[PDB]
């Protein structure tokens, strides 16, 4: 299978692998992101076992660029393969045209490399859905969520992985435009605890601001009411 | 269990997925190709799905006094044109002088057989009706299984038994016969296989006669004559 | 139809030849890994075949990748000699590009990185083989690596793979403690290696055991397990 | 095998990438003289309505309304932004609507490998332009076959669209008929803003153009 | 389920695929070859094709000739046929090219069936679906013929038929040996066998080569024919 | 069409080696005796001459070879280790160390168990040697994994002869000694169908000798 | 080659009433050395085409075997007279085999002369082409007499001379080549040409070969030496 | 250097020198190498250029003469017999010399040799070829030279040659030839190799002589 | 059994299939060592108007050695290509003639690789070899399909496998100057094998082919000699 079709439409239309993959990414851990006037805030579920698991090894909220990050929900070892790659295309970009990437890029690219590999020979789709988020050439700032199919899509806020329609519909039914960043966090935290338990240690939520992706510390995110 | 893929013979000694792809040829429309000591006319059906849909293209030039029909895939008849376009040419560039039609039907014929071989291709699943005129006229017929053979007359596509029964009864008259009356006869086959001046394709080629289809209201006069 | 199809999904957006794997290493002899306030500690268990075997120079579960790496083995031996080979190329190769000892999880995401590209590219088998990959680096400092044949990674404190890895994992959850002495580490992986095969007096016929410190990796002689089986 | 042909004489991967066309929002696309128009749908309120653009211009003289798997559908305008603007740097002028197409088509079946893809694409377009023949516009399928139309429609309500194109298109309308037939053909299928998208390529400029929200609303005010 | 390959022998030890191909060959149109006292002479009957009457007369020959006296004929599929000959002809012209000089038949016949031979090896390749007569004849060494079956053989005759109602050919002209007969009193007895084993003078095809020849590739003209048929 | 054929069973098991085990296991009986002072290997239709079918086998003048199992798939195996050992002796200038060849062709073994469209070597190996670290003796599965060894058996009913052999070793003892537990081996699973080969370069006894032991 | 070693001196060609008449010496010069003086200069291509050459002698036999193995190849595919290639046929090969050549710095250093008949309507040799055993008038226009050069730079004419000749020969017939010329002009006029060339120039020879390419073929004339 | 071919009644007989280079490195050089025992070849130019065209000319010959073998029953000096009394699959002469010539016209941007090539095969007789610097054969049908010391000779041989000289008188000139080029040319010297190929037999004689006048 | 790889059992069917391939073409072909000689006899018919001389089972690797090959014809005429291809590298890389056993063991190499290799076909093909080697003494050496080598004092191809080998004890024990060791070798193949095949052997119909230190070539004996030695035996 050097060169063979792993993804071949069924009797009735489908990918089939697509849509497996689809199934994959709805295994892995939810992740959230919601926008603002000009940052933007990822909340992912953490799942580390107490006591013998190094809780910072896992990192599910990766920093892609100066003004890119990337929060996954699926295959944990396809995700890093795709992000290392999404990296090394964002340092292509700044070498090749002496401006960093912006978001709207970048996402095109990571939905374009998942759509070669669905359709390539030898080659197995991507099992991980993606929720990039970043700034424009115009200094804006958006979220873009990117399916195993290849399909990408600009979104207010959004959310993938495990029960994402509950995280969705909540999402739906509490988003405002340009809340402050203390109201972002707690929207943030609100709507991932929707399907995970109330506790701390099952979230890590991270900011980006023009700065930089600032990570809430652990004491900030206790004391939620 | 012996169709499954193109390398396996069957126990009665047959290649299926190559009997598929001649299968492929006849739900494509009639053509026909019929011609004189000096002239060659062929006709075809071109394909309208709706009143909104223009006619389909049937018949292509190939060269000065080169030119064909298909009956098929229209993606391998693509193929095969823009290949014998760029054969004819790049005669005509390393040379001075026009390709022989042997020579072009032969290397079209191995290129056919080339696909049918190997278990990763497929064969073209395409018939091809080459007109032309080298010196004298001639029509030649391309099979998917690598096979050509050359025709006095010659016809095939969906529900071409008719005009091939046509053929058959007027074969003796056409040689003799003048290029007025060769065009009236090639366009009787194609009636009766099944004519407006859409959805009929129409060309001549021959001597003194680079290929050349015939224009709208020519060929509305030749229908009405024809009826 | 002779393709096994070995690097596409199932219905359930599952890798079936991962799985298998994984449950091949179940069944392969037991491993342990914890840290230390004073080195990464690795031990294993050896499958018996013979008395008529070296075992005076023989470790088959725990192997030297560089001076401030090494690693301990369960699965598939000859899937997991081919990765330290790859595992000890890429040390040297990083020394040589650097100029500078590697990191202990730049390594660890190269040789998950090979995993998931058989996992994904081509039409090969995956490596059957977990690592637990032990050193010590100036940026981080002490750390231990567990592994998986799907290209999958985590640090640990302290944790175990191969046959019966939930009673080890019990026992390093109910005895583990953050500030332990290198003694205590050593008795502490003695007493997991003896619940692991329900035996409260270990054989040191058929334990290895051995520890890195800063750096310097020490395995243990058979005679040296001794005198921590008595104490 | 993706190479492999039915006793019917017809490819099974295309048969069944025929059926993935079916899906996806419905568009139409009409060629009268004065120009071309391609009118689409697009299907919470989170999503940016704007990032989602049913409407492409593979050239600054062509559009395209496009349908089935959309990462496919993308990856074929940019094949054929890049051949247009190669054509362009080569000879110095606009290609043809007809060549653009064969393109497209041409790249369409490249996985059976007659002389890399690995699957037919699965995606409908219709693209309308405006060259020196005039306006005209192309419909294209997975099965790699052409065809031009006087006004045409893809997607999920594609049979009642094309009734009413039957009903309704007559040759000799002018621009604004063509605009209020294509809002009419929509709006009978599935009407503010949100809802459709709508882009024109005219003989006096030969320029894409995306409507705005003041002429969807204009057109739909018109209508009755 | 051991004949879906070219590739695997079956429990009794053979290729089924061969067999086929042995079963396409012998129910395809019909090819002699016969070597007479002062040349030789190669017919071919292309009796399959006489439903078809839209073809152009004596048009389909499956003679085909390899450096002006070399005389090669098939059965089997056109194409394949076509593949073989030009590999045929490529090997005389880089034989001429490295040495000055024509390349013997048995060296051609040897290396052609290597390259038939070739395609039975591997599991992703179709095997030739032909059987090739290669002739030729001589002043001083006289008429050789070379049979290549598609498994690879190649057997050297005095006279050979192929193809459909080859037995009746066979022991029709196993009674006369024609090493004492001259090649121009052979072609009635050729098609006595035809009309044996209307349409006689276009669905046929015939080659020679002999002393009127000049000892080189020709066919035989339709006013020496007409008087022997 | 480069797929594995070795694939890994639902039980979690890699099925061409148990297959290919069980092929070595048909085959005729090898063995190897470690001493202080040396290292032997042994294994056991009237018109084959016996000169041109021998098993033992020489790969360097301190290491030695001897299979069970398929003998093409030996030759080529022998082949490959002695162009290992020559390729290192051209490189670093002297003679190659027993556990660097039984690396190299294990890992070589093991490559055949995963690269597509090839299947398992059906043979185990027994390298013998020596250097400056000692005495060597290496098993070879047709897994691709090594072990090492003071004294083993490898073909058919190897399980006995190895329990004969335990109760029969001791690590003290001499060539001599070696040789004649070797051959009480060889005698009860089974002199004219006995080959030994002892390891001062490695070297082959030949019948006179061996009758004499 | 890298240069000549073994060269071949100047040929001459023209066009006369029944065909085409091309004159060479058999001599073949190593630096200033008469090493071979019975080499054959002018090749025959097929029956209604020959070759002639100036220049190294390994490279010409190198294109003599191209063209060979070209004609063999049409033959092969051949089934009417008319299917047979031209002399315009093989000297566009030989240009186009020179361009290539000149493209990579590489060239067979050679200039050459294909010359015959270009029309198959005043016989029917080519009915049964054999390879291994009055006239008529054929007019200019279906005759064929081209030149090739070094840098692949190609004409026709109806007279070449390639070589040495093209200073000597060349002048005379300039004065003296006219339409519709008998075989005795035609070869009273080379000669004179040929005395001129081996008067006045070194590395020519008075050892001639003619051949014709008529009606009926090529014929190779005995060679002769020029008297005085 | 000096090498020389010569035709007479029913043979062919070939002769060289052996001086090899201002100072003279070795002084017994074969220069007439044995391609086959039908067919022997003379060497001038670059040694080393001589002996790799000729080795793989060998080389092509053992492959040709073991190709022309046709199936079923058929039918101080030296002398040797042909093992083939009919010729019935030696190569002949012109094969060889024809890819040779290609050998040294593919490869001569720096190939520098020049070769005689003298024979006997059924179909031509006797047989020589003369393939030059770049790689062009001419077949000399009464005689052909080569090498630094054949041009002091050239007029001598003229001279001297009949149509259908005695063995003798053949042997007499060819010899006297050699000996006035080694006379006159500083580059060669030492004794006389000369080969007489015939029908049936090929002699083999070497001669030490000087010149005296 | 469709792959070359192993069953559950452990064994390789292929190989087994290609062994009773080429036992089923019925050739017969006896070889045989002497003192200073080896000899090769084979029937000669294929596996009215054939023409029957050009039947051959042997064939002529190089001058020195010479084989005999029995299954598919195809198979049999590419192995006698690659062998012939193996003797030609050999002297060019080295500058002098290979021998039987070293000819022997690489084509074995060339038959393990299509053995190990699922895409590739075993050739149906066994094959005897001999030469003189440089001590001036004989050899024979015989593989089959499953690519295993071994030399021979006498052995058999055909389809009286391990019922030859009693016949060939026999005559080896009963006989245990170069002229009577090569007519005598001569003599004990011809009647080995018209005591295998059991019926009286015409001599246009065998085929006997001699390598001796007297004539180092491998050639083949006339018919005639071959009717003297029938006549001589009965």
């Amino acid at each position: 299978s050097y060169d063979r079709a792993i993804t071949v439409f069924s009797p009735d239309g489908h990918l089939l692998q697509v849509e497996h993959a689809l199934e994959a990414v709805k295994k892995g851990g939810c992740a959230v992101a919601i926008k603002s006037s000009n940052f933007a805030v990822l909340a992912v579920e953490k799942k580390n076992i107490p006591k013998l698991q190094n809780p910072k090894t896992t990192e599910k909220l990766i920093k892609l660029d100066e003004h890119n990050c990337l929060a996954f929900a699926g295959l944990n070892a396809d995700a890093r393969v795709l992000v290392n790659k999404t990296r090394l295309e964002c340092q292509r970009y700044y070498l090749n045209m002496d401006e960093p990437a912006p978001v709207d890029y970048i996402a095109k690219y990571v939905a374009k490399v998942q759509q070669k590999f669905t359709h390539r020979g030898g080659v197995r789709p991507f099992g991980i859905a993606t929720l990039i988020a970043g700034f424009k050439n115009n200094k804006e700032i958006c979220i873009y969520q990117t399916e195993p199919s290849g399909i990408y899509a600009a979104w207010k806020a959004q959310a993938i992985g495990k029960n994402a329609k509950i995280v969705q519909e909540f999402l739906e039914k509490n988003y405002q435009e340009n809340m402050e960043q203390k109201d972002c966090i707690f929207l943030a935290l609100k709507a991932i605890f929707e399907v995970v338990e109330l506790s701390s240690k099952n979230v890590e939520v991270a900011l980006l601001t023009e700065k930089d992706l600032t990570f809430i510390e652990e004491q900030e995110i206790n004391s939620m009411v | 269990l012996y169709d499954t893929d193109n390398i396996i013979y069957s126990p009665e000694g047959r290649l299926y997925q190559v009997e598929y792809a001649s299968e492929a040829i006849k739900q494509g429309t009639c053509a026909v190709a019929i011609k004189s000591k000096d002239y060659v006319v062929v006709s075809g059906l071109k394909k309208c799905i709706s009143k909104l849909s223009f006619p389909q293209e049937k018949i292509f030039k190939i060269d000065d006094y080169i030119g064909i029909s298909m009956s098929g895939i229209t993606s391998d008849a693509k193929v095969l044109t823009k290949f014998m376009q760029n054969e004819c040419l790049s005669h005509k560039f390393l040379y001075n002088e026009n390709i022989n039609i042997e020579s072009l039907v032969r290397s079209v014929a191995d290129k056919y057989q080339k696909n049918t071989q190997k278990s990763s291709k497929r064969a073209f699943g395409v018939g091809l009706m080459i007109a032309a005129y080298h010196n004298e006229p001639c029509i030649f017929e391309t099979r998917p299984n690598g096979s050509y053979f050359e025709y006095d007359a010659l016809s095939f596509g969906a529900r071409s038994h008719a005009s091939k029964t046509y053929l058959e009864k007027n074969l003796h008259l056409f040689e003799e016969c003048s290029l007025e009356e060769l065009i009236l006869h090639c366009l009787k086959a194609l009636k009766c296989s099944l004519l407006t001046i859409s959805n009929t394709a129409l060309a001549v080629v021959g001597k003194n006669h680079p290929w050349q289809e015939i224009s709208s209201l020519q060929l509305e006069e030749y229908l009405s004559k024809v009826k | 139809r002779y393709d096994s199809r070995t690097t596409t999904f199932s219905p359930e957006g599952r890798l079936y030849q991962v799985e298998y794997a994984l449950e091949a290493i179940n069944n392969a002899s037991i491993t342990i890994g914890l840290i230390t306030k004073d080195g990464v500690i690795l031990g294993a268990d050896k499958v018996f075949i013979s008395k008529l075997i070296d075992k005076a120079n023989n470790y088959e579960k725990i192997y030297k990748i560089d001076k401030h790496i090494f690693c301990g083995v369960a699965g598939l031996n000859a899937d997991a000699n081919i990765l330290i080979n790859q595992s000890r190329l890429y040390a040297q190769r990083y020394l040589y590009n650097y100029n500078e000892v590697q990191p202990v999880s730049q390594l660890v995401v190269q040789i998950c990185d090979i995993k998931q590209s058989y996992t994904q590219y081509g039409g090969l088998r995956p490596y059957g083989v977990s690592f637990l990959i032990g050193g010590y680096d100036t940026k981080d400092g002490y750390q231990l690596y567990h592994t998986d044949p799907s290209g999958n990674y985590s640090g640990w404190f302290a944790t175990a793979i191969g046959t019966n890895n939930l009673t080890a994992s019990s026992v390093l959850k109910q005895e583990w403690k953050n500030d332990m002495t290198l003694e205590e580490g050593l008795l502490l992986a003695l007493k997991t290696l003896a619940k692991s095969t329900d035996t409260e007096i270990p054989k040191s016929e058929k334990i290895e055991l051995a520890y890195l410190t800063n750096v310097y990796q020490k395995y243990l002689t058979e005679k040296e397990i001794e005198e921590l089986i008595k104490l | 095998g993706v190479n492999t042909f039915s006793p019917e004489g017809r490819l099974f991967q295309v048969e069944y990438a025929l059926g993935a066309i079916k899906l996806g929002s419905t568009a139409v696309g009409i060629c009268v003289n004065d120009g071309v128009i391609l009118a689409s749908e697009r299907r919470s309120t989170l999503i940016e309505k704007d990032s989602v653009e049913k409407l492409l211009s593979i050239d600054d003289h062509i559009g395209c309304a496009m349908s089935g798997l959309m990462a496919d559908a993308r990856t074929l305008i940019d094949y054929a932004r890049v051949e247009c603007n190669h054509y362009k740097f080569i000879y110095n002028e606009n290609i043809n609507i007809k060549s653009c197409v064969e393109l497209i088509s041409e790249l369409a079946l490249d996985f059976s490998n007659l002389s890399i893809m690995s699957r037919p694409f699965g995606v409908a377009l219709l693209i309308g332009g405006v060259d020196k023949n005039g306006p005209c516009l192309w419909y294209t399928e997975p099965s790699g076959t052409n065809t031009r139309f006087s006004a045409a429609s893809i997607g999920s309500a594609q049979e009642g669209a094309e009734l009413l194109l039957q009903e309704n298109y007559k040759k000799d309308m002018t621009f604004e008929q063509a605009e209020i037939l294509a809002l009419t053909v929509l709006r009978q299928v599935m009407l503010s803003t949100s809802n459709v998208e709508i882009c024109a390529i005219k003989k006096s400029d030969q320029t894409f153009y995306k409507y705005n929200t003041d002429d969807i609303s204009r057109i739909i005010d018109v209508l009755p | 389920g051991y004949d879906l390959s070219v590739s695997t022998f079956s429990p009794d030890g053979r290729l089924y695929q061969v067999e086929y191909i042995y079963k396409s060959i012998n129910n395809n149109n019909t090819a002699l070859c016969l070597e007479c006292k002062d040349g030789i002479i190669c017919c071919c009957i292309n009796s399959n094709m006489d439903k078809n009457k839209m073809i152009k007369k004596n048009s389909y020959n499956r003679i085909y000739h390899v450096n002006n006296n070399i005389i090669i004929t098939y059965s089997g599929f056109d194409g394949d046929a076509r593949n073989i000959i030009d590999r045929a002809r490529s090997e005389a012209n880089t034989y001429y090219y490295n040495f000055h000089t024509n390349i013997p038949l048995h060296i051609l016949v040897n290396r052609i069936s290597l390259y038939i031979h070739a395609y039975t090896l591997y599991w992703h390749m179709r095997p030739f679906a032909a059987s090739i007569i290669i002739s030729s004849f001589n002043e001083k060494d006289k008429g050789d013929i070379y049979c290549i079956e598609p498994n690879g053989a190649c057997y050297k005759y005095s006279g050979i038929v192929i193809g459909k109602n080859k037995e009746m050919f066979k022991t029709e002209i196993e009674k006369k040996d024609y090493k004492d007969i001259n090649v121009r009193d052979a072609i009635e007895d050729i098609y006595k066998f035809i009309l044996t084993s209307n349409n006689l003078q276009n669905l046929v095809n015939f080659s020679w080569i002999c002393k009127e020849s000049s000892y080189e590739f020709q066919n035989i003209h339709e006013e020496i024919l007409t008087p022997a048929l | 069409y480069s797929f594995s054929l070795t694939t890994f069973s639902p039980t979690g098991k890699l099925v061409q080696i148990e297959y290919a085990l069980n092929r070595v296991s048909s085959s005729s009986p090898a063995l190897g005796i470690r001493a202080k002072n040396g290292v032997i290997i042994a294994t056991e239709n009237e018109l084959i001459e016996e000169n041109s079918i021998f098993k033992i086998q020489q790969i360097s003048e301190h290491i030695g070879i001897v299979y069970a199992g398929m003998p093409g798939d030996f030759r080529v195996l022998l082949k490959r280790a002695r162009k290992e050992a020559i390729r290192y002796s051209l490189q670093y200038g002297s003679e190659i160390l027993v556990k660097e060849l039984v690396k190299i062709i294990a890992s070589i073994v093991q490559e055949f168990t995963q690269t597509g469209g090839v299947r398992p070597f059906g043979l185990s190996l027994l390298i013998c040697g020596v250097d400056v670290y000692g005495y060597h003796l290496y098993q070879i599965d047709p897994s691709g994994c090594y072990f090492n060894w003071m004294a083993t058996c490898v073909g058919k009913d190897y399980q006995n002869n190895m329990s004969f052999l335990e109760k029969r070793y001791n690590k003290d003892i001499e060539i001599e000694d070696a040789i004649h537990t070797a051959i009480l081996t060889l005698k009860e699973s089974y002199e004219k169908n006995i080959e030994i080969g002892v390891a001062k370069p490695f070297k082959i006894l030949t019948q006179n000798e061996i009758k004499d032991y | 080659t890298l240069g000549p070693v073994v060269t071949g001196t100047s040929v001459i060609a023209i066009k006369y009433k029944h065909g085409i008449m091309i004159a060479a010496d058999r001599k073949a010069s190593y630096g200033s050395y008469a090493k071979f003086q019975n080499v054959e200069r002018i090749f025959k291509i097929n029956n209604k085409t020959v070759m002639g050459f100036s220049g190294e002698l390994a490279d010409a036999q190198y294109l003599h075997e191209l063209l060979t193995r070209k004609n063999i190849n049409n033959l092969s595919e051949k089934k009417r007279k008319e299917d047979m290639y031209t002399p315009q046929h093989y000297h566009s090969y030989v240009s186009r085999v020179f361009y290539v050549r000149k493209n990579r710095i590489d060239p067979l250093f050679n200039n050459i002369i294909i010359a015959g008949i270009n029309s198959q309507k005043y016989d029917n040799n080519d009915d049964n082409v054999l390879l291994y055993t009055e006239y008529k008038e054929i007019h200019k226009d279906d005759l064929y007499i081209g030149f090739v050069d070094m840098h692949g730079t190609n004409f026709c004419d109806d007279y070449i001379t390639t070589g040495y000749a093209r200073y000597f020969a060349l002048t005379l017939l300039r004065d003296h080549y006219k339409d519709n010329m008998t075989e005795e002009e035609a070869r009273i006029l080379i000669n004179e040409c040929l005395r001129i060339l081996y008067f006045r120039d070194a590395t020519s020879s008075n050892f001639i070969q003619i051949v014709k390419v008529t009606s009926k073929g090529v014929e190779y004339e005995e060679p002769y030496i020029l008297p005085c | 250097t000096t090498i020389i071919g010569i035709i007479y009644d029913n043979g062919v007989m070939l002769a060289c020198d052996s001086r090899t280079s201002t100072f003279i490195s070795n002084k017994c050089s074969r220069k007439i190498n044995r391609i086959n025992e039908n067919l022997y070849v003379c060497r001038s130019g670059a040694s080393a250029h001589s002996q790799k065209i000729i080795e793989i000319i060998k080389h092509y010959c053992v492959s040709m003469k073991n190709e022309n073998r046709k199936k079923g029953r058929f039918h101080t000096k030296n002398k040797y017999f042909y093992e083939d009394k009919f010729n019935d699959y030696n190569p002949l002469v012109e094969n060889v010399a024809h890819i040779t010539k290609k050998i040294i016209y593919t490869n001569n941007n720096f190939l520098s040799c020049a070769l005689i090539f003298g024979g006997y095969d059924k179909i031509k007789k006797q047989q020589l070829y003369a393939v030059n610097l770049n790689g062009s054969i001419i077949e000399k049908h009464d005689f052909a030279v080569s090498g630094s010391g054949s041009i002091y000779i050239q007029s001598y041989l003229q001279d001297k040659y009949k149509k259908f000289m005695t063995k003798k008188e053949c042997f007499n000139l060819i010899l006297n030839c050699v000996k006035y080029a080694m006379h006159n040319d500083n580059s060669s010297g030492g004794l006389i190799r000369i080969v007489n190929i015939t029908k049936s037999f090929v002699e083999e004689f070497t001669v030490v002589n000087t010149q005296m006048n | 059994r469709h792959l070359t790889i192993f069953s559950p059992d452990g064994n390789l069917y292929q190989i087994e299939y290609a062994i009773k391939a080429v036992k089923n073409t019925n050739i017969t072909s006896v070889g045989v060592k002497g003192e200073n000689c080896a000899v090769i006899i084979s029937q000669k018919k294929m596996a009215k108007l054939l023409d029957y001389n050009n039947i051959t089972n042997i064939y002529n690797i190089t001058d020195e050695i010479g084989c005999s090959m029995v299954g598919m014809p195809g198979d049999c005429l590419s192995m006698v290509y690659k062998a012939r291809s193996e003797a030609s590298e050999f002297l060019y890389s080295n500058g002098y003639n290979v021998n039987a056993e070293t000819l022997c063991r690489n084509i074995c190499d060339k038959i393990q690789v299509y053995t190990q290799h699922a895409y590739m076909r075993l050739h149906a093909c066994s094959g005897m070899i001999i030469g003189i080697d440089e001590n001036n003494k004989p050899e024979l050496f015989k593989f089959d399909p499953s690519g295993f080598c071994a030399g021979y004092r006498a052995c058999v191809i055909g389809n009286k496998e391990q019922e030859s080998i009693s016949v060939l004890e026999r005559l080896l024990e009963k006989r245990k100057t170069i002229d009577e060791d090569i007519r005598n070798t001569t003599i004990l193949a011809i009647e080995a094998l018209q005591t295998i095949l059991a019926f009286d052997l015409k001599a246009s119909e065998i085929e006997v082919a001699i390598v001796s230190t007297k004539n180092r070539n491998f050639t083949q004996i006339s018919e005639k000699e071959i009717d003297n030695y029938l006549t001589y035996i009965a």
